[PDB]
DNA sequence: AATAATAGTTTTTAGTTTATTAG
DNA sequence: TAATAAACTAAAAACTATTATTAT
């Protein structure tokens, strides 16, 4: 979708732009709706509640005789969102306020929040914007820069920070975007040192056999002398198996519901297996590892009780 | 293991803190009061489960249960509530100080053995495991003089006893900060007061450790790791329910109603469907739940994939920190010490099928060895372990038109290189809190004591670059070699 | 179209909002005479199912229900509604211990 | 130091108790280094190995009262933390080393011993 | 060990905010 | 009384009991209920409870961890009063109904704990307590129980689905109010039996719901669905899929299959035309369930096979020309385990039970055949007991089996060798000697056996009176 | 009348409404 | 403006509390 705006640096720089939500997980398109079981319509679908009062004597109380209190230490402070709307945080929205520029060596994938990518490009009637954009992405690539941009989508939206970088190539100079965290978006547990664990150090024979596994491992192979790494199982071309499973199962009900819906089908699993040569060549390293490393297990698993009488 | 933290604060009463420190500035009493507002706010915004009691000594009156002389308590071991903050805050300044002194005591001598006595007896009453315990002090005495050397010696013995017990002593200069004028002989019995004052806000911590995950690398070998959620948003305090004036929550009889009977939908009477074309395709919540069964909760390892082949263009959910462990299968961390030692073939990512919950489909994930960046000050930066990035599916894409339309002139790259080189940021991660969440906090403390609003500020997300431009030089405008302005 | 014989009164509270309004709508559609449960002229005082005669006294703020009426579940009435007939009131009376 | 099963520390507790008859030797005395060695090996945790340490002090201090010279403060600190037989173990450890201190009643009044001793336990 | 938060030992004493820096 | 003064001191500080009065309240009540574990003080206890009825509310009738612990502890000790030690509950009965219905207003009747549990086993006692008085009590509670299950997330961790056991009742007056609910009730019960019966690789938890629905059905299935409905086949096949190829968890002798089998014993009639269904597999699964080491499973298997055997005798008598495979399977499986030495002290007894009840069909097959099997039974019984010097024989627990079998065969036999007429008397006047060593439950079983052998022998003229006169004299 | 399964509040999580940018 | 931040209801599991149920 096209989303226009104007990025700002200071109080003097303003460039009309256009943003596009690009990397977005597709979810259920027909969210399942509820009907009656003996008529199969919304003739019996309604609601009955007014959120009766929690008391020693539960009194049927109106939805307007009641306060949205708030957990405050060891109590529930009375409050209504009418109070928020008059002294809540007031976000501006539709803004790309660039706060600063840091070293590209300072930002890490560990410091990425969000789920998606936003492509942003200059708006039309602005060719100077386009030439300046290409030149500035050249400059940023030269100088190893990453921008801090406090961004707010609209009056509805809060400050949503993030950074977008140009995928400089012969193909599109798109802006791969990632949301950035705050300190409330991070925690830091304690993790003891492990390479120093005398009780749990890997023996050199086990290490060499693990290297044998890794060599027998091959998913992103390298056979092209043109410096091309070839992967034989990409993830960007396999959509949610929810969709395929739902379609395959639905087929029966759409045609004849009485008998059970089709299983997930061996072909679906065939799209989820790597080259068997890799597993075969790893088996000898796999066997030597499973002989060189001792394991113990405890079982707390579940069993199906819808069970065939034969 | 969770534990707790018991904190108790003692103030003498000898007018050495009721005094204004011979200055218009805050009294030692007043600065301690502001310190205790800071502590109470910090405890409330953080885990408020810790109990805090109020006890004063060196006083004319006695209300400690033991009733030893010159000991006057006010608060029991309780989580700091709003009423606690109000009742301690009603006694500050000159008028609050004098009313407190006439209701508590204007000042008397100290009996160290008695106070250590009562503190041991009181701390006996804890009914829970105690992860930490500390006593902070703020007093002006350099060394015990008024008490006889007998009391000093027996207090030293009890101080050694309590130090061996686990409790420790903390103190700050009062007569003059810096140099050394306090604890010349407390050096034996054993700024920073600003840190005890209001410095850190919106705090929270977690002492948990996520469950043991079972590596299903193959059918033969399944190993034990400890997953760890290391990044997630801090949330909005819940709108727990209440009433206009009786101030009392509501229950719910929320259930969907049916036109047939005065009753509600029966679990049978409610029945799932969906409009596909000319069909109300008919199912149940049970069938939809049964549909989503693929395989067991865990990671069903497809296999390693050389991380030398990797991309940054794709982005998904924030990563998850997996860690080596030996919980229920032996030899786990023995082989876990491996794969972190080589960056030529052991940095290789692991393309893996990962089901996090029972009855969940497999989700594609990749492994990154996060070497314990154990900070030089020992602060194990990027702790030893694994950074796990969840991998995309074929629906993480909405197509984009090509934008490779221009590769501009070197004059523009030179001028904007000059522009951007004058700004670089050390990338302080903690440099911007949540202004929205902190503003909600401020609304809460406005409704707390009497304020329309106590603090009216942003968490510095506002653009200071209106002054950076002149700091960088207004040349950004004269480095517009652009004939037509984009914003018109 | 048979609630006309019932000079009924469906309670707004307790009796679910949608359930209640549907019950008055069915009463007026069936020609049922709606009249308050505070005085005479009532053929049936219909109130909430789980609440007893003492709760009738307390909710109605009365020591006794006005005369001439009978107390019964709305579940029976809904059954009659669905079936488009009328069934006896026995086996569905709201419980009156006083 | 084995701490997973009752015997592997209760037995050592009772044997140290019986050996403390006189001083490391049920007859004579020339050395006490093992005494402070035991002191630190008990003081290792006293909080994770605590109930095991509670039964350890139980079965050691009965015959040598001076063993409990260094644990009154702890056992008072643990009295409210006790709810069952741990109370009895504390009672007997304060039984053995009833002397060596002149004031032991005010400690009880500060424990508010009145509610402690209204109980029905014979 | 030093560098741990005074309120919660075992978690780090985090320095407060400093904003964005211009080099 | 003394307890009245103890509570008055307790209730003096039972006004707010924030923490300290709260600690003394909880500790005092816990110690009192622990120590009071033990006649002629019953009047004191009842007057205390009459003055304790208000005390149920001197502790605040609202959720607070202290007054909560109060209510759980006092109710847990109330579980000790489970037998009908109170003869006139009526007064306190309705009183404690009000008190508990007040306590259900608390979270899961006490801060998500066993207050509902303890109360409902008390309700089981009330059902056992003056069922005749239990005619208006069930006349005023069903609506609330249906109301909870008519709300979302009524599955607290405390195992509540024994409320299922509460829903039905045969000791009630059976008013039409829940009789007209029974259909939707059973629909919901079968729905949840399907949810548990559903794969349960994700939802196997609460197997207690199945057993409590069995207790429900035992407590209320007087309504006939033998073949008036098809869903009788449905419930039969759900039970069959649960049992036949079972999950491998029920290896620890759980009482849920015991409850199911005793339910089948008391409610086999509703399963008709499915008793004949799955003719053999039911037999080997019955052998499996009875062969297990639990006493509950064994006794439930005995009762279940009793009901199964009486009903299959009925159907095979109705169709002698049919079930030829069934009857030959019966005789072969009993002949194999009589000719085999006894390996469980039961297979001989089970087989002779099968012989005993398989006389009428054998009579219409051949009268000399029932005479032959009867004389074989008498021969075997004298061989093991009468020819035995009565010194090391412990088959006296099978005296109910011998008597029930001989009673059935005499009911289905008219021609008898009179040489056994003296034999039998030396049975009775000797088997009376071993009555006390029998356990009281199977002492009552022996009483049933002796009365029905009487009714078996009470089928003649002179021989009748001779038998009674001689046996009563000698005994 | 000895251990050995589980239990059971607390804490995120995520497919549902909910208002406000939407053929 | 007929989707979309942002919320928002439901919702397993996690980290503990325990707890019994075969251990004399």
């Amino acid at each position: 979708i096209h989303w226009p705006c104007r990025l700002t640096i200071g109080s003097n720089l303003s460039i009309r732009i256009a943003a596009y939500k690009s990397i977005l997980q597709e979810r259920v398109k027909k969210t399942w709706t509820v009907v009656d079981a003996k008529t199969l319509k919304k003739e019996d679908i309604q609601k009955e509640t007014v959120y009766c009062l929690n008391d020693d004597d539960e009194t049927e109380v109106l939805k307007e005789d009641i306060i949205q209190g708030f957990r405050y230490g060891s109590d529930i402070v009375p409050f209504s969102k009418v109070d928020e709307e008059q002294m809540k945080y007031k976000s501006e929205g539709k803004c790309f306020s660039v706060l600063g520029f840091c070293k590209s060596s300072q930002v890490q994938r560990r410091f990425f929040m969000g789920n998606q990518v936003l492509k942003v490009f200059a708006a039309r009637d602005d060719e100077a914007a386009a030439v300046a954009l290409s030149s500035l992405i050249h400059a940023l690539d030269d100088l190893d820069m990453v921008a801090i941009v406090r961004y707010a989508y609209d009056k509805r939206a809060n400050p949503q920070v993030g950074v977008a970088f140009p995928h400089i190539k012969h193909n599109y100079e798109c802006l791969v975007y990632v949301q950035l965290p705050f300190m409330e978006d991070l925690r830091q547990y304690m993790f003891s040192s492990l390479k120093n664990s005398k009780k749990y150090a890997p023996t050199e024979a086990q290490l060499n056999a693990v290297d044998a596994l890794i060599d027998s491992m091959s998913l992103a192979k390298k056979d092209e002398k043109t410096d091309t790494l070839e992967d034989l199982f990409p993830t960007t071309k396999i959509p949610n198996p929810r969709f395929q499973r739902l379609f395959q199962c639905l087929l029966h009900r759409a045609l004849h519901p009485r008998e059970p819906l089709p299983p997930i089908q061996q072909h679906i699993w065939n799209m989820l297996n790597p080259p068997a040569e890799v597993t075969t060549k790893s088996q000898i390293p796999l066997s030597k590892i499973k002989t060189l490393f001792p394991l113990i297990e405890a079982k707390k698993k579940d069993q199906v009780t819808a069970q065939e009488i034969f | 293991y969770s534990g707790r933290d018991s904190l108790i604060f003692l103030v003498d009463a000898s007018k050495a803190m009721f005094e204004s420190q011979s200055e218009d500035e805050l009294t030692p009493f007043d600065m301690s009061i502001q310190c205790i507002q800071s502590v109470y706010i910090s405890k409330i915004i953080s885990s408020d489960r810790d109990l805090l009691a109020v006890v004063f000594y060196g006083t004319e009156k006695d209300k400690n249960s033991v009733n030893f002389k010159n000991i006057y308590v006010l608060q029991e071991l309780d989580n700091p509530g709003a009423k606690r903050i109000l009742e301690l805050d009603q006694f500050k300044g000159q008028q609050g100080q004098k009313r407190f002194q006439d209701m508590m005591g204007h000042g008397s001598d100290y009996s160290l053995s008695e106070v250590l006595w009562v503190c041991a007896n009181l701390f006996s009453d804890v009914q829970f495991k105690m992860s930490h315990k500390r006593i902070m002090l703020f007093t002006n005495e350099d060394n015990p003089h008024g008490n006889d050397s007998a009391k000093a010696s027996r207090a030293r013995t009890k101080a050694g006893d309590l130090r061996d017990t686990g409790i420790f002593l903390d103190l700050m200069h009062l007569k003059k900060p810096g140099g050394f004028d306090i604890s010349l002989f407390y050096r034996d019995i054993i700024s920073k007061l600003e840190d005890l004052l209001r410095k850190v806000r919106a705090k929270e911590t977690r002492k948990r450790a996520l469950s043991r995950l079972k590596l299903k690398l193959n059918k033969d070998i399944v190993i034990s790791v400890g997953i760890y959620n290391l990044v997630q948003k801090a949330l909005k305090p819940p709108p727990i329910k209440l009433y206009r004036e009786t101030n009392e929550p509501v229950k719910t009889k929320t259930r969907t109603f049916n036109t047939s009977t005065g009753g509600l939908l029966l679990p049978s009477d409610t029945k799932r469907s969906q409009i596909y074309g000319s069909r109300q395709i008919i199912l149940e919540k049970e069938e939809t739940e049964e549909l989503k069964r693929f395989d067991d909760p865990g990671l069903m390892l497809m296999g390693f994939k050389p991380l030398v082949l990797l991309k940054k263009h794709h982005y998904l959910r924030p990563s998850l920190f997996v860690y080596p462990e030996e919980s229920l299968v032996i030899g786990s961390s023995t082989l876990f010490s491996a794969l972190l030692i080589k960056c030529l073939e052991k940095e290789v990512a692991a393309l893996c099928r990962y089901t996090p919950r029972r009855n969940i489909p497999p989700y594609f994930v990749a492994l990154v060895p996060q070497e314990e960046e154990l900070d030089d000050q020992k602060i194990q930066v990027t702790p030893p372990g694994f950074q796990l990035v969840f991998l995309p599916f074929a629906d993480d894409k909405r197509k984009m038109p090509f934008t490779e339309k221009i590769m501009a002139t070197p004059e523009q790259v030179g001028k904007m290189k000059a522009i951007v080189e004058k700004l670089r940021f050390t990338y302080r991660s903690d440099s911007f809190e949540n202004p929205v969440l902190q503003q909600h906090f401020r609304n809460l403390e406005a409704l707390a004591l009497d304020l329309m609003e106590p603090e009216q500020a942003v968490d510095l997300t506002l653009p200071k670059v209106e002054a950076m431009n002149k700091r960088l030089g207004s040349l950004v405008d004269e480095f517009k070699e652009l004939v037509y302005p984009p914003d018109y | 179209e048979w609630l006309s014989s019932l000079r009924a009164h469906v309670v707004r509270t307790g009796i679910g909002r949608a359930r209640a309004e549907l019950f008055e709508k069915q009463i007026v559609q069936h020609g049922g005479q709606l009249c308050p449960a505070q005085g005479p002229g009532v053929t049936h005082i219909v109130v909430d199912e789980g609440m007893d005669y003492e709760r009738a006294l307390r909710l109605l703020r009365l020591p006794q229900l006005p005369p001439g009426a009978q107390l019964v579940k709305s579940a029976w009435l809904s059954l009659c509604l669905q079936e488009r007939r009328l069934v006896d009131v026995a086996g569905f009376s709201i419980f009156i211990p006083s | 130091s084995f701490v997973r099963y009752k015997e592997v520390y209760a037995a050592a507790a009772e044997v140290l108790g019986l050996i403390l008859r006189y001083v490391m030797e049920r007859k004579n005395i020339l050395e006490e280094s093992l005494c402070e060695l035991v002191a630190k090996q008990l003081k290792q945790h006293q909080n994770t190995m605590e109930d095991k340490f509670i039964v350890c002090l139980n079965k050691v201090t009965k015959s040598f009262p001076p063993l409990a010279d260094r644990f009154m403060n702890a056992v008072f600190f643990l009295l409210p933390k006790f709810h069952g037989v741990l109370k009895t173990l504390c009672l007997e450890v304060v039984l053995c080393r009833v002397e060596g201190m002149t004031e032991l009643y005010f400690q009880l009044k500060s424990k508010d011993f009145v509610q402690v001793m209204r109980h029905r336990d014979d | 060990c030093p560098g741990e938060s005074l309120i919660n030992p075992g978690f780090k004493s985090k320095k407060p905010a400093g904003g964005v820096d211009f080099d | 009384c003394s307890l009245l003064r103890l509570q008055e001191t307790l209730s003096a500080a039972d006004r707010c009991g924030a923490a300290l009065a709260g600690h003394q309240l909880i500790r005092g009540l816990g110690q009192e209920c622990v120590l009071s574990s033990s006649v002629l003080a019953l009047q004191t206890s009842l007057v205390f409870s009459r003055d304790f009825g208000l005390l149920v509310f001197v502790r605040k009738s609202l959720n607070s961890i202290e007054f909560r612990e109060c209510r759980e502890e006092i109710l847990k000790f109330l579980c000790i009063f489970l037998e009908k030690m109170g003869q006139k509950i009526a007064p306190y009965s309705v009183e404690i109904k009000n008190t508990c219905t007040s306590v259900y207003t608390k979270d899961r009747a006490a801060k998500c704990k066993i207050p509902a549990l303890d109360l409902l086993i008390k309700l089981l006692q009330t059902f056992r307590s003056s069922r005749l008085m239990d005619e208006f009590k069930i006349g005023e509670l069903f609506s609330k129980f249906y109301g909870e299950l008519a709300l979302k997330k009524k599955i607290p961790d405390t195992v509540l689905e024994k409320v299922y056991e509460l829903l039905g009742l045969l000791g009630e007056v059976h008013p039409s109010e829940m009789i007209n609910n029974a259909e939707n009730l059973f629909r919901a019960f079968l729905g949840e039996l399907k949810t548990q019966m559903t794969s349960a690789v994700r939802e196997p938890k609460l197997p207690v719901l199945a057993g409590c629905l069995k207790g429900l059905s035992s407590l209320l299935c007087n309504f006939t669905k033998s073949m008036e409905e098809d869903p009788q086949t449905s419930r039969e096949i759900f039970n069959f899929v649960l049992k036949a190829i079972r999950p491998q968890i029920d290896l620890k002798r759980y009482a849920v299959p015991s409850a199911g089998l005793r339910l089948f014993a008391l409610h086999a009639s509703q399963f008709s035309t499915c008793l004949l269904d799955n003719y053999v597999s039911l037999f080997e699964v019955l052998l499996k369930w009875c062969a297990h080491t639990n006493v509950e499973l064994k006794k439930a298997a005995l009762s279940a096979l009793e009901s199964f055997l009486k009903q299959v005798s009925n159907m095979v008598a109705k169709n002698a020309e049919m079930h030829k495979n069934k009857l030959q399977y019966f005789m072969e499986q009993f002949y194999g385990i009589i000719r085999n030495v006894d390996s469980n002290n039961k297979e001989l007894s089970i087989a002779i039970r099968g012989y005993g009840l398989f006389a009428g069909p054998c009579k219409v097959i051949n009268a000399k055949d029932v005479d032959f099997m009867y004389v074989e039974l008498i021969q075997r019984c004298k061989q093991m007991f009468l020819t035995q010097t009565d010194t090391g024989d412990d088959r006296v627990y099978q005296m109910p089996s011998f008597l029930q079998s001989v009673a059935s065969v005499l009911l289905y036999l008219d021609t008898v060798p009179e040489v056994y007429t003296p034999v039998l008397e030396h049975l009775v006047v000797m088997q009376i000697d071993s009555f006390p060593q029998y356990s009281p439950k199977m002492q009552l079983v022996c009483c049933r056996a002796i009365v029905k052998v009487f009714l078996a022998l009470a089928a003649k003229g002179p021989v009748l009176r001779n038998c009674i006169s001689t046996v009563v004299h000698q005994g």
